[PDB]
């Protein structure tokens, strides 16, 4: 895509959010806030395979570790609901809670990206259901009454 | 001009078309009607494979 998303600029995108690491509040940044945050932008990943379902995340191949400077795979329409959930699992590391606008911008990406991926699955007909004599089951197709399986 | 010459044979086909062209759409309604009552599948004629 556009500049690709590294693992490392969507957690470091979590930590300017909420003036902890950033050039434009005071200063400074920590190595070891570094690994904890990709770790736990790994297992989120990995929960995530079951309620919002894959999003085309890019895991670690083998054992190794992630890295802040592997590729994610993301698309960049989902930064920011990504850096967002982020950002809520991780602020109790500081001890701090989150304002009510944090949590409105949380909620509105999150809203987005569950948007972008739905299903409605349009349930069939059933199997003993006749199909009329409307549409002419013996030439044209075969078997009156619907399959209702495959 | 007749028998083997066929030039009466342009006529008659000229004929048949001029007969036909008017008594088009009238006959359409008969069959239809018919095909309507009579057929087994035929009153969805038009739509069937329609989904």
């Amino acid at each position: 895509m556009a500049t690709v998303l590294t693992k490392g600029e969507i957690v470091l995108f979590a930590l300017r959010k909420f003036a902890i690491a950033s050039n434009a509040s005071l200063t400074d940044v920590e190595p070891q806030s570094i690994e904890d945050g990709v770790n736990d932008l790994e297992d989120m990943m990995s929960e995530w395979m079951i309620n919002p379902g894959d999003i085309g995340y890019a895991f670690a191949t083998g054992d190794e570790q992630p890295l802040p400077d592997d590729e994610s795979g993301l698309p960049r329409k989902y930064k920011h609901a990504v850096g967002y959930q982020l950002l809520l699992r991780m602020l109790s590391d500081y001890s701090l809670e989150p304002t009510p606008q944090v949590l409105s911008n949380a909620q509105r990406s999150y809203d987005a990206l569950m948007t972008d991926t739905l299903v409605v699955p349009s349930m069939r007909r059933r199997g003993d259901f006749p199909v009329g004599q409307g549409n002419k089951y013996d030439v044209f197709t075969s078997d009156r009454y619907y399959p209702g399986d495959l | 001009m007749a028998e083997t010459l066929e030039k009466k044979h342009e006529r008659i086909m000229l004929r048949f078309d001029r007969a036909y062209s008017p008594q088009k759409e009238v006959r359409e309604k008969c069959i239809e009607a018919t095909r309507f009552a009579r057929v087994p599948g035929g009153q969805w004629e038009g739509a069937t494979a329609a989904g």
